[PDB]
C-alpha cells in the first residue's frame, strides 16, 4: 500500500518518485491549488474505498499505514485505468500490456504480483512521447525492472510455429470471408444472453428476497 | 452561496442598519440556470420589474435553508412570491470567475420625478404617453407579420 | 406492487424553521395592508399561533422594525396592521423560551347535500350550528346524545382573540361531572373486563376527554416526541394528524410512496406554515407492502449520522397506509386484496417486529414506542370490502400479546376506532349520505377533527396510561348503536339517488313540452351571447403618477438640487432566455404559470401557432391558426392545446440533441490513436488528397496511379496511426435552454444573415431590437434627432462568446469539414456588437467591450455609467450574452463547476428541481443560454425624448480580491464598497444632510 | 443499570458528550425514584432538612441528561 | 409455528397466514362460482371454520392468532354479502 | 486544449477552461503580485485592444 | 350464521398463560429435583 499511494500521488503532481518525499502531507505539496486537492482525494476514494477522517492534513507515511489493514495484492480501479492508458499511448504497435507482462517475466523473473509493481514505477517516470522501436520498448522495461528492485530489495523453437499458424489462421479467415458466414455469430448470441439469464436471476432472487425461501419453495 | 451571504451581511452590518431589517434575497437561476455573459443582465431586467411592480419573486426551489445561514441576520431567504406597496431599490451582485466581483443599486424612477418641475414633467408625461401608444402599435404589427 | 421504492439518499429532511416565521409574518404584512385578509378572519388567528410557536429573540427585533415603521396617516389599513402587530409583538415576548403547542383554530364543519331542482347532487361542508369551537366540539362529545342511553371574541374581532393567545384557561368545571350518568360519551376509551371482552370504563374516558379538553384550550406539546407516521398523503386523516404534529414540535418521519416534485413541494408548504420551533419533518419514499423497506427504513431511523442514517429513537409509530379495495368480494378477492393484506397487517408486525431489535442491540428499555393502530367499527358489516375487515380484526388480537410476549417494553399498543372520517380516500366515495346517518344520533367527524381526536392519544396523561395496560381508544359517534348499518346505508342512498334523478327527467320534459306548444324560435331569443376573451400582449411601461403624487415621495430640496445630466437611466431592455423574453419569464417566475396573453407569446416564440390572413376553405379568415396544420385555433384555446408542450420543452430540461448539432450528452464522440498491426485494404484516392496522405505517413502509406481512371490508389502498410473514433457516457445531461422552435426567423432576421453568422449573434439582434421596443424607440435612427452620430456608445460584451465558431476553427478544420472561410470574424467578444452597428444603430460612439466570465454584465454596467458621465456617450448599448455548446459543458465538468446529473436522480431530484441557491443540499450550478441588454442614456435626455425611464443606476463598481492559487474560489472584494471611516462617529456631518447642500446652492 | 439507568462499562469504553437517562415504563418509573431519593440530611440544631440534588426531577419527568464539554 | 414472536414473525409465518386465513377464502370463493355457473342456489354448503378461544393469550403462537380471529369477521359478511345462498357459515370454537 | 486536446483524448489539465479566458493574464497579475480592490474592467478589441 | 363454542369453560380461568407456566415450571422442576436427589444416593451408597 506504499508502493501503490506513492505512484498515484506522483502521477496528479505529475513529479518523479524521488521528488516527493512521504514524510510530508498532501497540503503541503499542491501550493494551494484546490482544484488538485479534491483531485487528489477522488483519486484515492476510487482505489481503496476506506477514506481516513483528514487525508489533507495526514503526512504520507501515515496515510499507507492506514490504507494497509484493507489492501492486499489487487490492482484496483483507479489503478488500472492509469497502466492501459500507459500502453495505449507510449508504447508502440502490436506491444500490447500482455507483452509487457510476457516480457517481465521470462527474461526477468518476475511473476504475476511483482510485476504488477514494475508498472507503478514505469507509470511515474512514463515517456514523454511515443516508443518507436520494438526494443527500445525492451529497453525501458528493462532499465524500470532494476529502479523497482531499488525499492522492493530483491537481485533478478516454438517461434517456427507462431509464424506459420499466422498463415493459417489468416487463410482461415479468407475462406469464411469468401462464403460470407460470420464466425462470431455463435458468440454475439451466447454473450447477449447471459444478460437475459442475469436479468432474470435479478428478478427471481429478488422474490426469494421479499417473499423468502420458505413461502417460494 | 456562503461568500454572497457573508459579503451582504457584513456591508449592511458596517454601514448601521435597523436591527429587524433584513433585505429581501430574490434568487432567479433556480428558474433559468446560470449563464454567465447574461447573468448579469438577467438579474438587472428583473429588478426593474420588482421596482415597477413591487412583486417580489420567490426561489421555488429552497426546499431547506442552509443552517450555516442563520448567522447572517441581515438577509432573508423567501421562497413564495411576495407583491408589496414598493420596492425603494434592489442590489444586483455578480461574482465572475477570474475573481470578478461587482454589485449594483437601482433606485425608484419616482425619486428623479422629484427633481424635475411641474411645467417639465406634465410636458414629458405627454410625449412618453404618445410614444407609448406609438411603440405599441409597432410591437404588435411586427409580431405579426 | 412488491418493488422496493425506499433509498437512503432520497431522504429530504426540512429543518429551517428559523426562516419561515421571518417569511409568514411578513406575507400576514402585505395581506393586511392590501385588503385581502380582514379582522373578522380567524386564519389570521391560525397565523398568529404558527409563529408564536417559533419566537426567537431576533424574530421581535424583526416584528418591532415593521410595526413601529408604518405610517397611520396615508390608509386606514396602516392603522390596522399596527394594532395587530402591536397586539403580537405583546403575546410573541411571553411565549418566548416556552415550548411550543398544537391548537386547532378553525370552525368545524358538518355535512349537507343538497339536490338542486334539475336533478344535480352537490356535498358541501357547511360551518355547523352551535359548535363554533374546539372547546364546544369537546363538550359536545361529552354530552353523548340520545340514542347513548345504556350505561369567544373570534368571529368579530381577532386582535382581542390574539391577545387572550399566551394566557392558559383556568377552570375548575370538570367536563368529567359534564357527562351525564347512563350515557356514554361520543369519545370513550376501554377497559377488559376479567370475562374478556372490552367495556366502557367511566374513569379512563374522563381521564381522556379532561385532557382534551386541555389539548382545545391550552393545547398539546411534542417536544423532543420522535413519531413514525406512513401514509400522510394529501385530504387524509394522516395529512392532518401531521400537521398537530409539526406544529407542537415533534420530530417526525413522514413516508410517501408516490414521490415526485408535486408531493415534495406540498411537504415543503406544511413545513413552512406549521412547522414550529425545533420541530422537523423528514419525507422518505417507501413501499409498505415491502419487506425490504420497513426493514430498511427502521435501520435508517435507528443508524447513526456517521453511517447516514439519523441517529433518533422513536416515541410514537402510526401505520396508516392503505389501498382502496372496492366491489370486491369473497369470490373476486384476488392478488389486489392479497397485496393489501400485507400493507394493512403482516407488514405493521414487521414495524412493530424490527424497531424492537433496533432497541435490542442498543439496549433501550426504558423509552417505549406508543403504537397507534387505526381500527375500525365494521368487521364485515359493510358489503364487499374485500379484505379491509381481515386485516382491522387481526390488529385487535396486539392487546393481548402485550401480556403475553416479550416486547412490552419496547412497544406499546394503543388501538384508536376512527368512525366516520368523511373526505379520506376510503370514506370520500360516500360523503352523500354523510347527513343522513347523521339524523339518527350518530356523529360523523372531519378530518382536522379525528386529527383532533387521535392527538388526544398522545397526551402526557393517557402516554403514561399506555405504559401501564394497553390503551383501546373507541371514537365513534354512536355508530355500533345503529341496527343494521348496512340496511340504513342502502336506504338513504337509493332516496337521493331516485330524487336525483325523478327530480331530472321530469324537468328534463317539461322543457320539451315547452318547446313543443311554443316553439323553439319564440325562445331562441331568451339564450345569451358570450364572448371569449382575445390576448392583448402589452408593452407594461411604467404607470405614472400625477406631479401632486410624486413629490410626495421624494423630498421637497431635491427640485433643482440634483443635475439630471450625471443621472444615469435604463431607458429599455430585453432579453431571450430558457423562458423566451423578459415578459414571459416573468410570468413564470413571479406567479409560476403563463397567462393568457403569456401562452400567446410563448407560442409565438415556439413557433406553434402562426398568424394567418386571406381565405382559409374559401371563408375568410384573420387570426392565429397551428403553424403544423394550417387549422384555426382560437386565443381561448392556445392554452388548452399548447400549455402542455410548452411547459415540457422551456426551461431547465434535458439537452435536447436537435438544438445543438447533434450533441448528444450520453453519447461524446472522441478519437483514440491506434496503430496498425498488418496493412489495410487498398482505397481510392484523388490526386492531390494521395499526395497528402504521403506526405503525412512518409514511408508508412503507399499510393500509385490507376492507369484508367487517373486517380490514385492509398494503401496504408504495417506502423501507421489511425484514429478510431469512441464515445464516453458523460454525466452532465441537462441544462437550461432556449425554447425547442426558437428560430431567429420568426423575428425578422433574414437568411443572408442567419446563414453566416453566429448563434450567439441571434440571441442579440434579437434582444437589442426588442430593448428598444421596450425603450419606445420604433426607428433606431430616431435617436439622432437629439444626439450626435459621435455619441452613441455600445459597451457590451461576453463571457466566451463565440464557442460554436471556436469548434469550426479548432476541430471541424481538423476534421477537415466545410466550414466558412471567415470564421475567425465571428468567433470574437468584440463581434456580436459589430452585427448591432451593421444591422441597426449606424453610430460612432465608444465600442469599449467588456469581459467577466461570469461577471460580464455588471462589469458591462460600470463601463456604461463611466461612458456617460464623461460625456463621451449620450447613449450606450450595454449587456452581456453567451452562448452554450457540447465542449464548454465538458470542461466545466471536470472542473466539478456545474453539477452532475446522474448523482441527482439518485437522489430523487427532477431537472425542475437541481438549481437551487442557498440550499442545504445544493451540488453545483445549471449552466444556460443566451442574451440581455439595457440601453441607458442621460437622465437629462430621457425627459427630452420622451422615452420609458425604468430605473436609476446609482452604482455599479467592480471589485479585484487578493493574492491565491484558486482562480473559481470567490472572495470578499466588493465588500470594499460599504468602505467609511468611523472614527469620528460623534456629530452629524453636514455634507448628509440635505437641506445643507441646497442652501450652499 | 438496575438503580439508575446506566452502565458503567460504556462511559468506560467509549467516552460519551452527553448521557439523557429516560424514564419510560415500570423499569423507568422504578429508575426515577431513585433519583428522586437524593436529599441529604444534617440534623439542623434540631431539625432534619433534605435538599434535594436533582432539581427538576418530579413525577412529571420522563428523563434527564448529564452534560459535559469533552466527556 | 411454535417459538415464533413478533420480532420473528417471518417468511414461515407468512406462509402460513395463506393456509389458515387466505387460501380458506379461496375455497369459500370458488365454490360460490361453481354453483354460479350451475345455476345451483338451493344446495347451500355449510362451511366449518375452526376457531380459537385464545387470540393472543398464549406466548409466541406466530400469526395463529392473527389467523383465527379474521375467521370471526365472515359471520358478519354472510348478511352483507352476495354469497349467502351458496354458502352458510358455522364457525366452531375448539377447545382443548 | 479544449477543442482539439480532448477529442484527441490527449493528458489535458482538469482545469485548462480558466486558463482560457481573456480575464484570467489580469488574475495573475493580482495572485502573484498586487493584491488590490480596484475594478478589473477587461477590454477586448481584436486588434485594438 | 352459527357459532359453537365447545370449551370446557376455559374461558373463565384468569390469566391462562400465568397458570400455564405455573403448573409446567412445577412439575418440570419435581421431574429434576426428584431426579438429581435420587442420582445422589446412589452415589453415596457406591462409596459407603
Ligand atoms: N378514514 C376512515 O374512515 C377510517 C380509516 N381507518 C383506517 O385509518 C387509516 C386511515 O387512512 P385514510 O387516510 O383514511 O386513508 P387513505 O387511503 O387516504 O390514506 C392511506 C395512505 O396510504 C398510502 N398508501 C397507499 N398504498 C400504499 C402502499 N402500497 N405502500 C405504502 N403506502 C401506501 C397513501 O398515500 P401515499 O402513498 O401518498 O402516502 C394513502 O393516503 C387507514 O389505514 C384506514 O384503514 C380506520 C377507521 C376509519
Amino acid at each position: 500500500a506504499s508502493l501503490l499511494l506513492h505512484v498515484l500521488v506522483a502521477h496528479k503532481l505529475k513529479k518523479s518518485l524521488d521528488s516527493i518525499p512521504m514524510s510530508k502531507t498532501i497540503k503541503d505539496l499542491v501550493g494551494g491549488k484546490s482544484t488538485v486537492q479534491n483531485e487528489i482525494l477522488g483519486d484515492l476514494g476510487k482505489e481503496f474505498g476506506t477514506t481516513p477522517e483528514k487525508p489533507e492534513e495526514t503526512p504520507l507515511e501515515e496515510l499507507a499505514e492506514t490504507f494497509q489493514d484493507t489492501f492486499s495484492g489487487a490492482l484496483g480501479k483507479q489503478s488500472s485505468s492509469l497502466l492501459s492508458r500507459l500502453i495505449s499511448s507510449k508504447m508502440p504497435g502490436g506491444f500490447t500490456i500482455t507483452v509487457a507482462r510476457k516480457y517481465l517475466q521470462t527474461r526477468w523473473g518476475l511473476p504475476s504480483g511483482r510485476q504488477d509493481g514494475v508498472l507503478l514505477v514505469a507509470l511515474s517516470n512514463e515517456p514523454a512521447a511515443r516508443l518507436g522501436s520494438e526494443a527500445d520498448a525492451k529497453a525501458f522495461l528493462d532499465s524500470m525492472a532494476q529502479k523497482y528492485a531499488s525499492i522492493v530489495g530483491v537481485d533478478l523453437l516454438e517461434e517456427i510455429t507462431k509464424d506459420h499458424k499466422v498463415l493459417a489462421r489468416q487463410q482461415l479467415q479468407v475462406l469464411a470471408r469468401y462464403l460470407k458466414m460470420d464466425l462470431d455469430n455463435g458468440e454475439r448470441k451466447f454473450l447477449k444472453e447471459k444478460d437475459t439469464v442475469a436479468e432474470l436471476q435479478a428478478q427471481l432472487d429478488y422474490l426469494n428476497a421479499e417473499l423468502g425461501e420458505f413461502f417460494v419453495n | 452561496d456562503k461568500n454572497e451571504s457573508a459579503t451582504i451581511n457584513e456591508m449592511m452590518k458596517h454601514l448601521g442598519r435597523s436591527e429587524g431589517n433584513p433585505v429581501i434575497g430574490v434568487f432567479q437561476k433556480f428558474l433559468t440556470g446560470h449563464p454567465k455573459g447574461a447573468a448579469g443582465a438577467w438579474m438587472m431586467n428583473g429588478a426593474l420589474q420588482i421596482l415597477n411592480s413591487g412583486i417580489i419573486p420567490g426561489n421555488r426551489n429552497a426546499d431547506n435553508v442552509d443552517k450555516i445561514l442563520e448567522q447572517f441576520e441581515y438577509v432573508l431567504y423567501p421562497s413564495k412570491t411576495l407583491k408589496t406597496d414598493g420596492v425603494r431599490a434592489v442590489s444586483i451582485t455578480s461574482f465572475g470567475f477570474g475573481q470578478k466581483g461587482g454589485q449594483a443599486i437601482v433606485v425608484h424612477p419616482d425619486y428623479l420625478y422629484g427633481a424635475i418641475t411641474e411645467d417639465r414633467y406634465n410636458e414629458y408625461v405627454a410625449k412618453v404617453s404618445a410614444r407609448e401608444k406609438s411603440a405599441y402599435k409597432f410591437f404588435h404589427n411586427g409580431m405579426i407579420y | 406492487g412488491v418493488a422496493t421504492s425506499f433509498s437512503r439518499k432520497k431522504a429530504r429532511t426540512f429543518d429551517s424553521s428559523w426562516n419561515w416565521a421571518k417569511q409568514s409574518l411578513l406575507s400576514l404584512y402585505f395581506e393586511i395592508i392590501h385588503g385581502v385578509l380582514k379582522n373578522v378572519d380567524r386564519e389570521v388567528v391560525s397565523e398568529a399561533i404558527n409563529i408564536m410557536n417559533r419566537s426567537n429573540d431576533a424574530l421581535i427585533k424583526f416584528m418591532e422594525y415593521h410595526i413601529s415603521n408604518t405610517d397611520e396617516t396615508k390608509g386606514e389599513n396602516y392603522q390596522l396592521v399596527k394594532t395587530l402587530g402591536e397586539q403580537l409583538i405583546e403575546n410573541c415576548k411571553q411565549v418566548l423560551d416556552v415550548d411550543p403547542v398544537y391548537k386547532d383554530v378553525a370552525k368545524p364543519t358538518g355535512p349537507k347535500t343538497a339536490i338542486d331542482k334539475n336533478g344535480n347532487i352537490t356535498y358541501s361542508e357547511e360551518p355547523r350550528e352551535k359548535v363554533r369551537k374546539l372547546s364546544q366540539y369537546v363538550q359536545e362529545m361529552a354530552l353523548g346524545g340520545p340514542i347513548t342511553k345504556e350505561s369567544d371574541a373570534l368571529d368579530k374581532d381577532s386582535t382581542k382573540e390574539v391577545a387572550s393567545l399566551p394566557n392558559k384557561s383556568t377552570i375548575s368545571k370538570t367536563v368529567s361531572s359534564t357527562i351525564p350518568r347512563e350515557t356514554i360519551p361520543f369519545l370513550h376509551l376501554r377497559k377488559k373486563t376479567p370475562a374478556g371482552d372490552w367495556k366502557y370504563d367511566r374513569q379512563l374516558s374522563s381521564l381522556f376527554l379532561d385532557g382534551l379538553e386541555k389539548a382545545a384550550f391550552n393545547g398539546v406539546t411534542f417536544k423532543d416526541k420522535y413519531v413514525l407516521i406512513t401514509g400522510a398523503g394529501k385530504g387524509s386523516i394522516g395529512a392532518e394528524v401531521l400537521q398537530g404534529l409539526l406544529q407542537g414540535g415533534a420530530k417526525v418521519v413522514v413516508t410517501t410512496s408516490r414521490f415526485s416534485k408535486q408531493v415534495t413541494d406540498y411537504y415543503q408548504s406544511i413545513y413552512a406554515k406549521y412547522g414550529a420551533k425545533g420541530s422537523t419533518l423528514i419525507v422518505v419514499p417507501f413501499n409498505q407492502g415491502s419487506k425490504q423497506d420497513v426493514e430498511a427504513l427502521i435501520e435508517f431511523i435507528y443508524d447513526t449520522e456517521k453511517n447516514g442514517g439519523l441517529g433518533w429513537d422513536l416515541d410514537a409509530i402510526i401505520p396508516f397506509a392503505a389501498i382502496p379495495e372496492q366491489g370486491i368480494e369473497l369470490e373476486h378477492i384476488d392478488s389486489k386484496s392479497e397485496f393489501a393484506h400485507r400493507i394493512m397487517l403482516t407488514n405493521i408486525l414487521r414495524m412493530m417486529g424490527c424497531v424492537k431489535k433496533q432497541k435490542s442491540a442498543r439496549g433501550i428499555e426504558t423509552r417505549p414506542a406508543q403504537v397507534i393502530l387505526p381500527m375500525s367499527p365494521n368487521h364485515g358489516t359493510f358489503g364487499g370490502d374485500g379484505m379491509y375487515s381481515e386485516s382491522k380484526l387481526s390488529l385487535e388480537t396486539l392487546f393481548n400479546r402485550w401480556h403475553s410476549e416479550s416486547w412490552a417494553n419496547q412497544l406499546t399498543v394503543c388501538g384508536a376506532i376512527i368512525g366516520w372520517t368523511r373526505g379520506t380516500g376510503l370514506m370520500s366515495a360516500n360523503n352523500i349520505i354523510a347527513e343522513g346517518i347523521e339524523k339518527m344520533g350518530v356523529r360523523t367527524f372531519s378530518q382536522k377533527e379525528m386529527a383532533f381526536n387521535l392527538l388526544g392519544l398522545l397526551t402526557p396523561e393517557v402516554v403514561e396510561l399506555c405504559q401501564k395496560s394497553p390503551v383501546m381508544a373507541d371514537l365513534n359517534g354512536g355508530l355500533q348503536f345503529v341496527p343494521e348499518l348496512k340496511e340504513f346505508t342502502a336506504k338513504l342512498r337509493k332516496e337521493l339517488v331516485e330524487t336525483s334523478e325523478v327530480r331530472k327527467a321530469v324537468s328534463i320534459e317539461t322543457a320539451l313540452e315547452h318547446k313543443v306548444v311554443n316553439g323553439n324560435s319564440a325562445d331562441a331569443a331568451y339564450a345569451q351571447v358570450e364572448i371569449q376573451p382575445r390576448a392583448n400582449i402589452q408593452l407594461d411601461f411604467p404607470e405614472l403618477k400625477p406631479y401632486k403624487q410624486v413629490k410626495q415621495i421624494a423630498p421637497a430640496e431635491l427640485e433643482g438640487l440634483l443635475d439630471l445630466e450625471r443621472v444615469i437611466v435604463v431607458t429599455g431592455f430585453a432579453e431571450v432566455g430558457p423562458w423566451g423574453s423578459a415578459r414571459t419569464r416573468w410570468e413564470m417566475e413571479a406567479f409560476g404559470e403563463f397567462s393568457l396573453e403569456g401562452c400567446v407569446e410563448m407560442a409565438w416564440i415556439m413557433g406553434f401557432i402562426s398568424y394567418h390572413n386571406g381565405n382559409l376553405k374559401g371563408r375568410p379568415y384573420t387570426g392565429w391558426v397551428d403553424s403544423k396544420t394550417k387549422e384555426p385555433v382560437d386565443d381561448k384555446d392556445v392554452k388548452a392545446k399548447y400549455e402542455t408542450s410548452i411547459l415540457e420543452h422551456s426551461g431547465i430540461r434535458l439537452i435536447e440533441p436537435e438544438l445543438f448539432n447533434g450533441y448528444n450528452p450520453e453519447k461524446k464522440e472522441m478519437i483514440q490513436e491506434v496503430i496498425v498491426e498488418e496493412d489495410l485494404e487498398p482505397f481510392e484516392a484523388s490526386k492531390e488528397t494521395a499526395e497528402q496522405f504521403k506526405h503525412q505517413h512518409g514511408d508508412k502509406v503507399d499510393i500509385f496511379e490507376i492507369p484508367e481512371t487517373g486517380e490514385y490508389s492509398v494503401k496504408l502498410l504495417k506502423g501507421a496511426t489511425l484514429y478510431i473514433p469512441k464515445a464516453l457516457r458523460f454525466d452532465r445531461l441537462v441544462a437550461g435552454q432556449i425554447p425547442t422552435g426558437w428560430n431567429a426567423k420568426t423575428y425578422g432576421i433574414s437568411d443572408d444573415i442567419i446563414s453566416q453568422v453566429d448563434p450567439i449573434t441571434l440571441f442579440v439582434l434579437v434582444s437589442v431590437v426588442e430593448a428598444f421596443i421596450a425603450s419606445g424607440i420604433t426607428d433606431p435612427y430616431e435617436m439622432y434627432k437629439y444626439v450626435h452620430v459621435s455619441e452613441v456608445g455600445n459597451c457590451s460584451g461576453s463571457g466566451m462568446g463565440g464557442v460554436s465558431a471556436l469548434r469550426g476553427m479548432f476541430k471541424d478544420r481538423f476534421k477537415d469539414e466545410p466550414v466558412q472561410n471567415d470564421i475567425l470574424q465571428e468567433s470574437f467578444i468584440n463581434t456580436m456588437s459589430a452585427w448591432v452597428n451593421m444591422l441597426l444603430i449606424s453610430s460612432s460612439g465608444p465600442i469599449k467591450t467588456p469581459v467577466g466570465a461570469c461577471a460580464t454584465s455588471v462589469e458591462s454596467v460600470d463601463i456604461g455609467v463611466e461612458t456617460i458621465l464623461s460625456g463621451k456617450a449620450r447613449i450606450c448599448i450595454v449587456g452581456g450574452y453567451d452562448d452554450f455548446q457540447e465542449e464548454g459543458s465538458f470542461e466545466f465538468g471536470n472542473m466539478k463547476a456545474t453539477s452532475n446529473t446522474l448523482e441527482e436522480f439518485e437522489h430523487g431530484r427532477t431537472p425542475a428541481e437541481m438549481s437551487r441557491p442557498a440550499t442545504t443540499t445544493r451540488n453545483g450550478f445549471m449552466e444556460a443560454q443566451g442574451a440581455g441588454i439595457q440601453i441607458i442614456m442621460q437622465a437629462d435626455l430621457a425627459l427630452k425624448m420622451g422615452v420609458p425611464i425604468y430605473g436609476i443606476v446609482a452604482m455599479a463598481a467592480t471589485a479585484t480580491d487578493k493574492i491565491g492559487r484558486s482562480v473559481p474560489a470567490p472572495g470578499k472584494g466588493i465588500l470594499t464598497t460599504a468602505r467609511e471611516h468611523h472614527s469620528s462617529v460623534k456629530y452629524a456631518s453636514p455634507n448628509l444632510n440635505m437641506k445643507y447642500r441646497k442652501r450652499q446652492l | 443499570k438496575d438503580t439508575y439507568g446506566f452502565s458503567i462499562l460504556d462511559i468506560v469504553i467509549n467516552n460519551p458528550v452527553n448521557l439523557t437517562i429516560h424514564f419510560g415504563g415500570e423499569k423507568g418509573k422504578r429508575i426515577r425514584e431513585n433519583y428522586s431519593a437524593m436529599i441529604f440530611e444534617t440534623i439542623v440544631d434540631g431539625k432534619l432538612k433534605t435538599e434535594k440534588i436533582f432539581k427538576e426531577i418530579n413525577e412529571h419527568s420522563t428523563s434527564y441528561t448529564f452534560r459535559s464539554e469533552k466527556g
